[PDB]
Formats: C-alpha cells, structure tokens, sequence
C-alpha cells in the first residue's frame, strides 16, 4: 500500500497516509481486546503417541 | 474452528490470539509456537556435536 | 492444582474476564488476562541521568 | 493498577509470567473471602474449617 | 507491532456474523452501523463504492 | 471547590454547507470524553427525523423482480430510495406517488408534490429510463420516527402479512450521517492538563449541523431537570 | 512480601546479617522506636552477670549506593521469643522475608498505542498511594584549609549577600537542623583571603 | 412524541460506608448514556476534608523517632492522612491530641469540638509502650477536591514557616468504587424503558443522594455551552 501510494502519488500523501494508519490501528487494536492465556497454547491429543 | 451456519457446521480460519499475531507478521514465526506447544528438538554440545 | 484453587475462591477458572472501557463504557470484544504480579523498581531513575 | 502488551511473551518464551499471573489470583481471591469473614464478624468455627 | 495487529483484525472475515446480507449505501452507513451496535466488523455485505 | 472551569466555543469552521468542524476549549480534566461520547451517543440513536419506509411497486411484486426499461436492477432502487430527504409538516404519514415514461433519468423533481411535504434536492437521481415504450408507477411510504431501525427486526416485530408488493426499505430517520471526536491538550497560561475538544459533524441537508448540535444538548439537558437543584 | 514465592526468602534475609536476630531466648522486656531490651530465661542464663540483652538498631543512615537504611522492631512489649527468631527488620525485609518490590494488579492487552514497545501504563491511584516512592541520602562536605596568604575561615559574616539568605544559618555560619532546602541555598558560610585586583 | 424523564425513586442503606441507588423510568438507550457520565463525574470532582499539616512538640522532621513511641514518625503521619473527618460550617479547623499512659493512641482521643465529627473513632494513630511517655500534637484538617501532593502547595505560599511544621499530601475526594446496571423496568402500559442502578462505596463523608444531585448538577451547568452556542 504505502509503496504504491508512493509510486502514484508523491512524498505528501504519502506522509499523511502512513500517520492516518498508525492512529486508526492503534484504535481498533485497542478496541479489539487481544490478550494471551494459558489455555490458547493447544498442544496436539496424538504427541503421546508420537514420541 | 467449527462454527455452525444458517443450517449447520463448516470451518474456518481461527481467532486463537496465538496464531493471529503470528500469521499476520505482527510478532513471532512457527519456529517458537513449535517451542511453546511442539517439543523443543535436537541440542548441540558446545562441540558441535549434537 | 491452580485451577482447583481457583475454583475454591468462586473465581473463573479459565483466568480470563470481562472488562470495561472507562472512556467510553462499552465492552471489549474477548476476555482479557487479569491476575497480580510482583513488580520492582529498579535504580535507573530519570532524575539522575537527565 | 497496570497495563501490558501481549506482544511481548510469544517471541521471548517467557511463558512463567503467564502462569504466575494466574496464580496470584488465586492467593488473592482466597484472602478476599477471610476478610469478608473478618467484617461479617463470623465466629472462629467457621474461620479455622475454611 | 500494533499497527499490524489492528488493521489485520479489523479486515478479516467471519461466518454467520451478526447483521450479515445488509446492502448499504457507502462507507459512512457502514461506520454508523458499526458504532451503533447493529452489525459486526467481520459481516458480510454489500455496498455501493466510487 | 464548587466553581469548574467553563469553555468558549470558539473557531466554528464550515467546510460545506452540510459540514462543520466545532472546537471547544478550555476544560478541565476528563471532561471531554465525557461531553464527546454523551453528545456522540444521542446524534446517532435519539434524533427525530422522518424517511421512507417501504414501496409499492408494479408487476414488479417479487423481491427478485426485473422490470424492462431501466438500466439497474430494482435492488439498487431501493438504495436510491434512502437518499430520499424530505421535511414533512403536521402529519405522522404520507403516501406519495410517482410515474413517468420516456428516454432519461428519473429524477425526485417528478414527483407529484404537496403543500405539507417539501423535497430537500430535486436531482436526486432515482432510475434511468432506456426506452420510450417503458414506464413505472410507484406509491412510497413515509413515516415518522426517530433512530435507525432495519428491515428485519421490522419484518419479524410484526406479523401482520401483507398483500405482495410491500417492499421493505431501512429506515433512516436521524439527519445525521456522521459524527465523530477527538481531544488533545491545552495549556491555561499556568495550567497544563485540561483538554481540548473537537468535533467533525455532518448532516443531510434538512438541518444544519449547528441546529442538530444545539438539539441533543437540550435533549440530554432536558432529562436531567429532576435532579439539578 | 510476595503472593507468590520459592520457599527460599527467609535465608536469604537471616543469612545476611541486616536484621537483628535473638542471641538467647526470653521476653521482651522494652520495645521502642530505636531499641530492644530482652530479659533472658533463666535456663540460658549465665551464673555470673545479670542476663540483660540490649539491641539498639540503625535509623536513617545512607548505604554505599545513597539509599537509606533503617530497622523497625517486630515484636511487641511483653511477648516471649527464642533463640534465632527476628527481632527487627531491615531495609526490604517484611516479618523475616525478603520483600523486593510490590505486587500489583495487571491487565495484558493493547491500550491506545501506549504500551507500544515494552512501555508500561500505570494508574493515578499507584502514585497516590505511595507504593513506588524511596528515600535518598545524599552527603556534602566544606574542607577548610591553609592558604600561603593566611587562613580560611567558617563564618557567618559573608560578603556581598542579602540577610535573608543568612535566615537558617545560626551564629557560627552553620544550617540548623530540620532545614528545607533547595538548590542554591547556603548550608555553610566560608570566606577566603584575596589577593589584592586590578580594576 | 416527547421522552419520559427518569426520577430518584428509592435509596437503600446496606452499611454506613455503601448504598445503592435507582433512577427510573428512562428511555431506550439512556441508561448507558447518563450511567458512565454518572461514573466519570462521581469519581473525580466530589469536594472533601483531608489533614494537610502536622506540629508535634519536640520534633524537627520526621525522619527522627521519638522515645516511648514504637512507631517512627513517617507512619504516623501516614496514620493521620488516612483519617475520614466531617466539618460542618467552616473551610479549615484546627485539633488537638494529648495522651499519656500505655496503649494504643486512637482517633477517639482527639478533643472535642462542637461542628466537626469524626465517623471512624478507632482509627489507630500511634502506641505508647512506656508508662511515662505522653504524647502532644495539633492537627490542620481544610477542604477540597482532587489530589494535592505537599511538593506543589509548598510552592504555592513562599514565606517562612517554622522549623518543625510537617506537610501531608491530601487527597480530598470521598468516593471510592462507582458501579452500575441497566435493568428492565416495569411499568403497565409499554415495556421499552428501562430502570438504572448505581451502587456507590465511599469513606463516610458524604451523602449518596446529595453526591448524585452535585454530579447531575456539574454536568447540567457544563451543557450550557451547547444549549445556548455563540
């Protein structure tokens, strides 16, 4: 994206663009809510059997 | 992920918070999940022998 | 042996709940990591190395 | 009381500050019913059992 | 690092999403769906685009 | 202990006639994310307003029609059709009626108008006729209400079944079309932790922008009447 | 202390000699702010001499690093204790275990673009509280010497300065105790011979 | 078509120190919109009295002890600013302390005074553990809001005030935990409006309904730059 818009475009939009999308994925990073727990790490039933 | 339809099942792509920062190039690689829930491997001597 | 204490204490077992936003009172979409940690403050203050 | 980013623990394999996390609540939980027992003035029956 | 993780959240896809099917009308409809509570950043729809 | 400090509504910026940019400034701590997201949460789910709710149409009785003639598909007719602005004076419902023949576009000035009923743009394009043996009859609905309210929800609070032909548009009553917020920092000449509030507001054309403002703050300033003292 | 543990802090804390540990057993006999005086039983008692123990701990001395050191008793006016129990605590230390820090309350997600890279974000209620604050002890010194003009002396008669700056100064040109001062005070007045100027 | 307006119907008592309250009936989407300005104004902006400075006799700072008293003198002054008092007619006051003996030196000790009232009286200040140790001290209680640390109103007055004068950081505000719920209401004709309830956890202090009217207060006033613009 930034690269063609910079291709096309020019220097200025392209430094507006490149701010407008740090300040709208920091908002919805922050809305989503993304976090870490014990249970997300899923280790496989046949590993058992494997080894 | 199984999650069911209008009528029934199908699949999909996850939303484990795991794998959604390591596929979308955020942080991490398979290299460490395989660490976090894989098994570890094989480990060298500081010979290098293994 | 931590989720059996968990339950003893009418906690979520999981470790996971459901929080707030105080800016604008809506809900986040998943359930967010809360416990207690021990933290420490380290001698690098920034009163000495301005 | 404090805030930190998720994005630090896959690519490091600090995985004990997880774990401890979750076991501090535990801990803190279980002091939060003998206090309660502390202000509902309950006898010292109750107190030795739990 | 966050950056990524947003924008790749809030342009992935998801089956049976609440208020899947609507057609609207241009960008503006759909941010005012989605901070009314009525349709889901994941849904499926159609709208008209220049 | 009792005296907090009170903005002035400086800089009103107009960048269209149906688009403002309103700043507010100064306020004490916290107090823009309150007056913000009060004031964002009523534009958008409490104005009342009127707009068209459903159609009527011809030959053209299925959901999954085709009518010949017009260039576009009947779906995207019923997406012209919530463009419609229209200011309705002394009544709770109106049903108007429309039809025309020819080579062209089918516009909102070809409307068979009222005394009571004014459109806000007659070039509101509404369907494009391809041929001189086309035609079509049309009888719109338009109620009055206040918010945003679906098509489905609407369908099935309700069991009343209709003759076919009713054909079912979103509601969009609010003259709001977006509205949002930011604040920053501000410094009285001592001070450096009080806010600054900035607010980007459009509307369609039936009411200013500085109108719609002024009505949710008397809206939300009404309700409290039982407790200020 | 922590919520979570090893089981390994009590050694760590007696082993290092920052505490004041009991000699002989028996009952505690005065408890103050600055000391401990115990009363020995009479088994471990010696024939010959009163069996009196006195421990008189450190207040508000600076260590080699310019924290502050400080001891505080545990026990309190009419207990009994045994041989090798605690007496006092010492700098980061809390009934006989070392306490390095405090055990706060955590979330882990992303807020706002705040906690970006390894950042951290922290609530009003944590600096209002006092849970992160420590005390700094800080030493100066004025060193008096010979000059091949004559002597320097300590005074309160300096040149050239305004009678309010000399407020906290007593008669023999020293600060009193209990100042409050700031950054380009006089804490001690001194006074130089000169040799004689060009204009 | 007008809105209802909601109305203060009950408050309930469970302790001394929480309360809970219920405002009703209210609009579709009311709840959340007057809930959390509720919660944001309640908990930064309630007036409150806290103890700003400390004389004890025979005491220079308080980094020294003093003989008979087990506890040095950081913590008791970190005693005192956690000490809930009620002043009635008056912006500042003044009290005094004088105890001696053995035991434990309680807020219950503190003289007597005709407007101002204290709504914990065993509030633990200090021990005395000698039987001819005694204790005297005057204590500056004033009122306000927010937070004020002691290094930024000693910047404030510039003039000289005595060696031996101890400054405390007050932190004024008398609410402590603010939650609430929207919940269906009932009322015979319709069934889209909803009741709301707020559970309220404070020091003693205040009041739960007259806090509730200087918030609903606050914010009215602070609307006045929008109801009426230029």
């Amino acid at each position: 994206m930034l690269n063609t818009c910079y291709r096309i475009l020019g220097l200025k939009p392209t430094v507006i663009f490149a701010d407008q999308i740090m300040y709208t994925g920091f908002a919805y990073a922050a809305r989503s809510g993304a976090s870490v727990g014990i249970d997300d790490m899923v280790i496989p039933e046949k590993k058992h059997e494997i080894i | 992920t199984v999650i069911n339809r209008d009528g029934q099942e199908e699949k999909q792509v996850s939303f484990n918070s795991i794998y959604m920062m390591a596929d979308s190039g955020a942080r991490g690689s398979a290299a460490q999940i395989r660490q976090l829930a894989g098994m570890r491997g094989l480990m060298a001597k500081p010979d290098g022998s293994i | 042996e931590i989720k059996e204490l968990l339950k003893l204490g009418d906690l979520p077992t999981s470790g996971q709940i459901r929080l707030y936003d105080g800016r604008t009172g809506e809900q986040f979409e998943r359930p967010v990591t809360v416990g207690y940690m021990y933290m420490l403050k380290l001698n690098h203050l920034v009163d000495d190395k301005m | 009381d404090i805030v930190l980013n998720p994005l630090g623990v896959p690519s490091r394999m600090n995985i004990g500050q997880i774990l401890e996390t979750h076991l501090g609540m535990a801990a803190k939980g279980i002091g939060d019913k003998i206090n309660a027992m502390l202000k509902q003035q309950q006898e010292v029956a109750k107190l030795r059992e739990f | 690092q966050d950056v990524v993780l947003g924008l790749y959240y809030m342009t992935r896809d998801c089956v049976n999403a609440k208020g899947e099917g609507m057609v609207l009308t241009g960008p503006k409809e759909a941010e005012r769906l989605y901070r009314s509570g009525l349709a889901s950043l994941h849904a499926r729809v159609k709208v008209r685009i220049t | 202990v009792t005296e907090f400090l009170k903005p002035r509504l400086v800089d009103i910026e107009q960048v269209s006639s149906t688009h403002a940019k309103v700043t507010l400034e100064p306020l004490e701590r916290g107090f823009g994310h309150t007056l913000g997201n009060a004031l964002r949460r009523i534009l958008l789910s409490s104005m009342p307003g009127c707009a068209v709710t459903e159609v009527e149409i011809d030959g053209v009785l299925h959901e999954y029609s085709t009518k010949e003639g017009v260039q576009e598909d009947i779906l995207e007719i019923l997406l012209n059709l919530k463009g419609l602005a229209v200011r309705v004076q002394g009544k709770d419902e109106v049903i108007l009626t429309l039809n025309k023949s020819g080579i062209g576009p089918v516009t909102a000035a070809d409307i068979t108008h009222d005394g009571d009923v004014e459109i806000v743009k007659p070039q509101h394009v509404i369907c494009h006729l391809t041929d001189e043996n086309a035609s079509i009859s049309m009888r719109i609905k338009v109620q009055r209400g206040r918010g945003y309210v679906p098509a489905s929800t609407r369908i099935h609070s309700e069991e009343d079944e209709r003759p076919i032909g009713r054909l079912l548009v979103d509601a969009c009553y609010s003259p709001v079309e977006r509205i949002a917020y930011n604040v920053e920092a501000a410094r009285v000449e001592q001070r450096t932790d009080l806010d600054k509030l900035v607010i980007e507001m459009e509307t369609n054309g039936t009411i200013d922008p500085e109108e719609a403002i002024r009505r949710a703050a008397t809206i939300l300033a009404e309700q409290l009447e039982a407790f200020v003292d | 202390k922590p919520l979570v543990g090893t089981g390994m802090e009590r050694a760590v804390a007696v082993d290092s000699g920052v505490t004041a540990v009991a000699k002989r057993g028996g009952v505690v006999q005065y408890v103050d702010a600055s000391r401990i005086v115990i009363k020995v039983n009479e088994d471990e008692m010696y024939p010959g001499e009163a069996g009196i123990d006195i421990y008189n701990l450190t207040k508000y001395t600076r260590s080699n690093q310019n924290t502050c050191i400080n001891q505080m008793p545990c026990v309190s006016l009419g207990e009994p204790v045994e041989r090798g129990d605690v007496l006092a605590d010492g700098p980061s230390t809390d009934l006989g275990e070392l306490a390095l820090g405090q055990n706060m309350r955590v979330a882990f997600m992303p807020w706002n673009g705040y906690n970006f890279e390894d950042s951290i974000l922290v609530s009003e209620r944590v600096v209002q509280e006092d849970r992160f604050t420590t005390i700094h002890i800080q030493e100066l010194a004025c060193v008096s010497r010979d000059t091949k003009l004559g002597p320097e002396e300590i005074t309160a008669d300096i040149p050239n300065v305004g009678e309010a700056a000399l407020s906290k100064l007593d008669e023999s040109g020293i600060v009193y105790i209990g100042a409050e001062v700031t950054g380009g005070d006089i804490l001690v007045g001194k006074v130089t011979p000169k040799g004689e100027t060009q204009l």
